[PDB]
């Protein structure tokens, strides 16, 4: 809790390859990790990315606790390293502390507000419910920081008694192009340092954008094994077809694949 | 003149900017082509000329300097010290160019 | 796979292209009748 | 064995017009900031001043 | 050909200028493994190694 | 791990319509009231399916109002209208 970021990493620098007693502890990595992922200026995703690696290859000594994933889903959340996060985020659903602790206090950009906020404007939006059971379970309610949006009159005349376009002089709504290297939208309130991107009113993304892990496999040679049938453009035939939008064809479950097996053979085959 | 070049620099959004080049290279990284070499060559060039563009505007966008200083309005001048006239018997002068 | 593959390949071409450079600097100086230890070849070649 | 520790830094970047005017104008007590060089006189043709 | 040997000198430390010794065993148990009974390399370049 | 080759579901909008009541729950299980972005999106979001639920509820707080007038529930073939009587 210095601000500079290159304070903390020579205390660690000076345990990682220190004697045996010195060696970096799990509570080490969390502080190193926490001073990285607050820093006021400059690209700091990298550096975290040697630490998780380094605390992945001395596992055997080292084990993750909550405080670890906690910093890991706010620090790859408010740089867009989503899905690096959702991932992590369900090592914490696992511990009894819940986003209690993930959101701490409204401080820190209320990292909690984050990753509902960023889930939802990406196009993750299952994992987005699965979120909302998990604060459920143990948590205080969503943040009303991370509630903000842009027939009846949409512009209300109603509203408007309430934000300071009212009476009070203090007129605190939103104005527009204001210029200077600040953000004339709100994107949460202030934080996640890059630009909210659009997901189209929770309409068309990451369904067909998912739809492509299916079209990698038959894109795909050596993936994909199948059997004899036709040489090699049984499969390949179905990922032609596959690209162009969907044009029936509904014959039968001609992949029926698996996904690299997650396995490493040494010799061959 | 450069009038129009700084206004142009102090106009766009580097967000805006992040975000269509990020669609750019999304839209040309889903291009086969491989066919022509001419074709061959002219895709690299852009998706290399896309990726130092948002390099660039990301780190414009967490630092202290405005893009509206690469072109100056104020001049600088050197110390007179540091530049000097020799001064020599006579009336000989050695100036500094 | 590609997460190990390349970590494997990577690996292997930076190892050879070590082997290669040291034996190929050394050649040079021991074709001329002149000794130094390998300590100085291998700083330089790590950075290359 | 804790070393000792020494941070050291050297920033560089392109400076603001509010920048220079604040390296090089100097305001008197009456008031003038004069600090525009508007003539291109070297030195008098008189003495050398 | 004393011209471009001072020229190589000053590329060769600019690649190694930085590189100091820090630290005792920085704890690695990668070691790179030498085989003299190959009988390619004479008793002179093996034992220099 | 199963979840790198499993494929979820296509287009199916029965729990998303349904999120409206359930976000809702997980909500109003603690202090927050689902508002503005989760009123005057119910509007945008009651055309889904020719289920009445999660539409006809919203009006238990505040709402009583939709897109200003109800004319649902009776444009609807499917079954008819199963006795909506909002009284």
């Amino acid at each position: 809790n210095c601000g500079i970021p290159e304070v903390a990493f020579a205390t660690f620098e000076n345990m990682e390859f220190g004697e045996d007693y010195m060696k970096p502890d799990t509570e080490t990595y969390n502080w190193v990790i926490q001073a990285y992922t607050r820093a006021e200026s400059y690209d700091r995703v990298q550096d975290v990315a040697e630490l998780l690696g380094l605390m992945v290859e001395d596992h055997k000594r080292l084990q993750p606790n909550m405080r670890t994933h906690v910093l890991l889903v706010e620090c790859f959340t408010k740089y867009c390293v989503i899905r690096e996060a959702i991932r992590h985020f369900r090592a914490l659903k696992n511990f009894e502390g819940g986003t209690r602790l993930l959101h701490s206090q409204g401080n820190f950009g209320d990292p909690l507000s984050l990753y509902l906020r960023a889930l939802c404007r990406e196009g993750r939006i299952e994992e987005l419910l699965d979120a909302l059971e998990t604060m459920a379970k143990d948590n205080q309610p969503i943040p009303p920081r991370a509630m903000i949006l842009s027939g009846y009159e949409v512009d209300y005349m109603a509203r408007y008694i309430s934000e300071g376009g009212l009476t009070g002089e203090r007129k605190r709504w939103v104005p527009r192009r204001g210029k200077t290297p600040l953000d004339p939208d709100v994107e949460g309130f202030i934080y996640s340092n890059p630009v909210e991107t659009s997901f189209k009113q929770r309409c068309l993304e990451e369904w067909k954008i998912r739809h492509r892990k299916l079209l990698r496999h038959l894109r795909n040679e050596g993936p994909a094994v199948l059997g004899a049938n036709a040489s090699e453009s049984d499969y390949i035939r179905v990922e032609e077809r596959l690209k162009k939008i969907i044009k029936g064809r509904e014959k039968n479950i001609l992949k029926p694949k698996a996904a690299s097996k997650m396995v490493v053979s040494e010799l061959k085959e | 003149g450069a009038g129009a070049i700084r206004e142009q620099l102090a106009d766009l959004d580097l967000r805006t900017i992040i975000d269509y080049s990020f669609a750019e290279w999304k839209e040309l990284g889903e291009e086969g082509s491989t066919g022509n070499e001419w074709e061959d060559r002219k895709v690299g060039r852009r998706k290399d000329f896309l990726v130092r563009r948002m390099e660039l505007v990301k780190h414009f966008i967490r630092t202290n300097i405005e893009p509206e200083w690469m072109v100056l309005c104020l001049l600088p001048v050197l110390p007179p010290e540091l530049r000097p006239i020799i001064q020599i018997d006579g009336g000989k002068l050695m100036s500094s160019d | 796979g590609s997460p190990w593959g390349f970590l494997i390949g990577a690996e292997l071409t930076i190892a050879q292209s070590r082997i290669s450079l040291v034996n190929k600097i050394q050649k040079v100086y021991r074709s001329q009748g002149v000794q130094i230890h390998n300590r100085h070849i291998e700083i330089i070649v790590r950075q290359i | 064995m804790i070393d000792q520790y020494k941070h050291q830094q050297l920033r560089i970047g392109s400076v603001s017009p509010q920048q220079i005017s604040a390296w090089a104008t100097k305001i008197l007590p009456n008031g003038e900031i004069v600090g525009e060089v508007t003539k291109p006189y070297t030195f008098h043709y008189k003495t050398n001043k | 050909r004393t011209s471009d040997a001072g020229y190589l000198t000053r590329r060769l430390v600019e690649v190694v200028q930085h590189i100091v010794v820090r630290r005792r065993d920085c704890g690695t148990i990668r070691g790179i493994s030498v085989s003299p009974q190959n009988s390619t390399m004479p008793e002179r370049i093996l034992i220099q190694t | 791990r199963e979840l790198k080759n499993r494929p979820p579901r296509r287009w199916s909008q029965e729990w998303e319509v349904e999120l409206a009541i359930k976000i809702m729950s997980k909500v109003i299980e603690l202090g927050g009231i689902p508002t503005i972005g989760d009123c005057a999106i119910i509007l945008r979001a009651a055309i889904k399916a020719p289920l009445p639920s999660a539409f006809l509820i919203i009006l238990q707080t505040t709402h009583s109002l939709g897109y200003r007038f109800g004319s649902p529930l009776y444009d609807e073939i499917i079954t008819l209208c199963l006795d909506l009587g909002e009284l």
